RNA sequence: GGGGACUCGUGAGAGACUGCCGGGGUCAACUCGGAGGAAGGUGGGGAUGACGUCAAGUCAUCAUGCCCCUUAUGUCCAGGGCUUCACACAUGCUACAAUGGCCGGUACAAAGGGCUGCGAUGCCGCGAGGUUAAGCGAAUCCUUAAAAGCCGGUCUCAGUUCGGAUCGGGGUCUGCAACUCGACCCCGUGAAGUCGGAGUCGCUAGUAAUCGCAGAUCAGCAACGCUGCGGUGAAUACGUUCC
């Protein structure tokens, strides 16, 4: 705006898991206000993520964010007759942001039939760094790596 | 017996009320037992109108129209009070049935 | 009129028309403004001079019009194309 | 004597009869797991009981009535928060920190004429 | 409207699904409604002129 | 496992393998499957021959299915068009019968765009 | 029966003013942060359009100055048209499915309408409906079962148990009349469509997205429109360089 920073809104704790970071991960699910669908399927992916471990679900879903938060976004920027990508420093609650973003995104395009086994498997498959979710995360890292010529415009 | 039962209808607010209070006042003092003006939940009619009288459907008014309902009171059917219930010249605006 | 509970329709003035000739059994055309009536199994081998908009179409009952209005016979509209 | 209170969301309005016990909700003749189903409505009914520290007390029942069943959790939330304060004079900053005692009044906006929701335009289409 | 017509819908017709409704005031065949008899147009001027009673401006 | 000559899909639930015969959708399929007690919750590859028989004769008694309901359909529509009636001529030209709306529409009846 | 406790209905009032505290500011206007409060700096939304612009729109709401018609450019009636169809644009709806379809079970609304009416109950029909008739000018009776949701079962990624156009047959109701040209129901039929080129739109919170319900006009209805009502209920905003 151009009045300056909004209040951004305070999640509530998961019941079921005791953790801010199962309800972001619900919100991101969540279409059409269906709500307790959307809870549906994020504590049943999480619940046969354990079934695949024995590993308690959300330490791997850490470790799965951990592996697919971005550090270097490339926000494009034109100067005079010519257009360049600048390279600069994500701040945290967004590099959460979009991270699960890309989760619920890769995962919807993922070679399953339901999605509690679509979200599941790219949950697993991020914490080992193999899914394409983390796949995104070296592409955004490689490139604002090529662009290192360009780091000294940053408004 | 508690039989006269009286509805009194209104489309103004203050036209209505006093003339539960005021003017039903006249009861008690033919000695009968009252009950107190009871309200009732308010009618409305809703209308929306084009402004324009041609081709400008997007700037509308909205008319109401509400109806006031008071008084349920169950007087004691005493027929002294009976020919002074209905002697008094209510307003133009207020309705009333004796049922 | 379309529901069997209140019988087909055909419209009073019509059906004294073919009274007329079906006591004598003659074949005389019927000129009628009359689209909305049903045919019924007495118009049969009867021709209708009918109303379509602008003129008089002759029409002729054989026998598998006989659950039809009779104005589907008249068409209305003319288009021929375009080009 | 009895304690009396209401709590209201959206359209919800409840009767809280908050009476001490072993702690049991029978919400309009059915109990919490049988009324609400779902874990999140259940965590914000028992929230103001887990700040105090008194939910295996008080044992509840309510009139539910009016609203949607999300409506009917927060206005029963609003509904224990204000019972807590008349047997207890000393939780209340305790549950006024936490906001347990905000109405919170977020209403359905009205439909505008020319709008096609309360605030969804058509499409613009300049030309 | 045309005179004629305002005369017509007045009468009895043939066919009573024949019948309508019309302005009271300026004879509209449109936009007529039933509690008061009137178009949207001349039920706008007399509700802000206060001459039929119950009907004000409406704001929620 | 052919019923009428039709070649039901292999693997395939019985409530809907009777669907793929053409003069029968839902309804019939629920109501050949309750005069003839095979239940609905069976695939068609255990169908019993046994079983085949007694549902390969109750059509012919009631039903009405490919060849004799097609040319039945064919040939009311052949009917219209030799009266002379309004939806005869509106068969012929390939525009829609049904009173249908034929300014922005009626690329059912029409093909697709022929864009003059 | 009864109770005046709780809600609710609706009258009358109380309450929010930078009023109080701390820092900043010419000590000013005011601003940042608190406390208390249901609410905090315009609490949310509505009603409300200055002087004027566009020779904007309307002579077809009405009114009116000129101008024209008066055996017709007045007026009555029956049929037809306003619903046509090589095409082009625009606003919507239903879709292309598994966060889904279908079947069984079960929960929670709000604002409205009703005498030329609303039709409970019973009865007949697969169904739209038919019939009988109680109660009700209604906080009383009817409309009125909300749908998403929840739980169980099945389908198993297919142009399909996705989609429901088109066409064939059989009906009901309204109305003098349903061919042109009404809606709804049953059975059959099962098209395009597998997420959309250049482009383009709305939205900052109870919003968007999605789910039903009601009203006006109206005999019936092309109602997927319009004006409202509640249900569930997000994601973001560094920022002011660019459009
Ligand atoms: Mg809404
Ligand atoms: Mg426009
Ligand atoms: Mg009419
Ligand atoms: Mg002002
Ligand atoms: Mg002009
Ligand atoms: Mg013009
Ligand atoms: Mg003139
Ligand atoms: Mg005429
Ligand atoms: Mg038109
Ligand atoms: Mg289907
Ligand atoms: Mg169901
Ligand atoms: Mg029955
Ligand atoms: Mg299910
Ligand atoms: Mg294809
Ligand atoms: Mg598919
Ligand atoms: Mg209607
Ligand atoms: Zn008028």
């Amino acid at each position: 705006p151009r009045k300056g920073p909004a209040p951004k809104r305070p999640l509530v704790n998961d019941p079921v898991y005791g953790s801010q970071l199962v309800t972001q991960l619900v919100n991101k699910v969540l279409l059409k206000g269906k709500k307790s669908l959307a809870e549906r399927i994020v504590y049943g992916a999480l619940e046969q993520a354990r079934d695949k471990t024995g590993t308690d679900p959300v330490i791997t879903l850490k470790r799965a964010l951990d592996n697919v938060k971005p550090a270097l976004e490339v926000r494009s920027r034109r100067v005079g007759g010519a257009t360049y990508q600048v390279p600069v420093e994500v701040r945290p609650d967004r590099s959460t942001t979009l991270a699960l973003r890309w989760l619920v995104g890769y995962s919807r395009q993922r070679r399953e039939k339901t999605m509690i086994e679509r979200l599941a498997n790219e949950i697993l498959d991020a914490s080992n760094g193999l899914g394409a979710s983390v796949k995104r995360r070296e592409d955004t890292h490689k490139m604002a790596e090529a662009n290192r010529a360009f780091a000294h415009y940053r408004w | 017996g508690q039989k006269i039962r009286i509805r009194l209808k209104a489309y103004d607010h203050e036209a209505i009320d006093a003339s539960a209070r005021k003017i039903v006042e006249t009861v008690v003092r033919t000695g009968a037992s009252v009950v107190g003006p009871v309200p009732l939940p308010t009618e409305k009619n809703v209308y929306c109108v084009i402004r324009s009288p041609h081709k400008y459907k997007d700037s509308r008014e909205h008319f109401e129209m509400r109806t006031h309902k008071r008084l349920i009171d169950i007087i004691d059917p005493t027929p002294k009070t009976v020919d002074a219930l209905m002697r008094i010249d209510l307003p133009a605006s207020v309705d009333v049935n004796i049922q | 009129p379309r529901s069997l509970k209140k019988g087909p329709f055909v419209d009073e003035h019509l059906l004294k028309k073919v009274d007329v000739q079906n006591e004598k059994n003659t074949k005389q055309v019927i000129k009628t403004w009359s689209r909305r009536s049903t045919i019924i199994p007495d118009f049969i081998g009867h021709t209708f001079a009918v109303h379509d908009g602008r003129k008089h179409v002759p029409v002729f009952v054989t026998e598998s019009m006989v659950g039809h209005k009779l104005g589907e016979f008249a068409p209305t509209r003319t288009f021929k194309g375009h080009i | 004597r009895p304690i009396q209170t209401v709590g209201r969301r959206k359209e919800a309005v409840v009767r809280v009869r908050l009476v001490p016990g072993t702690g049991k909700f029978d919400l309009n003749g059915r109990s919490l797991e049988d009324y609400f189903p779902n874990k999140v409505h259940q965590q914000l009914i028992k929230a103001p009981l887990v700040t105090v520290d008194r939910v295996e007390s008080f044992d509840i029942f309510a009139h539910l009535g009016g609203g949607g069943p999300s409506g009917q959790a927060g206005a029963l939330r609003l509904g224990i928060a204000r019972a807590l304060i008349l047997v207890s004079p000393e939780d209340r900053p305790a549950l006024k920190k936490a906001g347990f005692l905000t109405r919170d009044p977020r209403a359905t906006e009205r439909k505008k004429y020319g709008l096609k929701k309360a605030r969804k335009a058509p499409q613009y289409s300049k030309r | 409207a045309k005179k004629a017509l305002v005369n017509k819908a007045a009468g009895k017709p043939r066919f009573a699904v024949r019948a309508y409704t019309r302005c009271s005031k300026c004879g509209r065949p449109r936009a007529v409604y039933r509690k008061f008899g009137l178009c949207r147009i001349c039920l706008r001027e007399m509700a802000h002129a206060g001459e039929l009673p119950g009907v004000q401006k409406s704001s929620w | 496992a052919r019923l009428v000559g039709v070649d039901l899909p292999r693997d395939k639930r019985m409530e809907v393998a009777l669907t793929y015969i053409f003069g029968i959708g839902r309804t019939r399929s629920n109501e050949i499957l309750a005069a003839t007690g095979i239940d609905r919750d069976l695939r068609t590859r255990d169908l019993t021959e046994e079983q085949l028989i007694h549902l390969r004769d109750y059509i012919e008694a009631n039903l009405k299915v490919e060849g004799d309901l097609r040319r039945e359909v064919q040939a009311d529509i052949r009917r219209k068009i030799e009266i002379g009636c309004y939806q005869g001529l509106r068969h012929r030209r390939g525009m829609p019968v049904r009173g249908q709306r034929t300014k922005t529409n009626a690329r059912t009846r029409k093909g697709p765009k022929r864009t003059i």
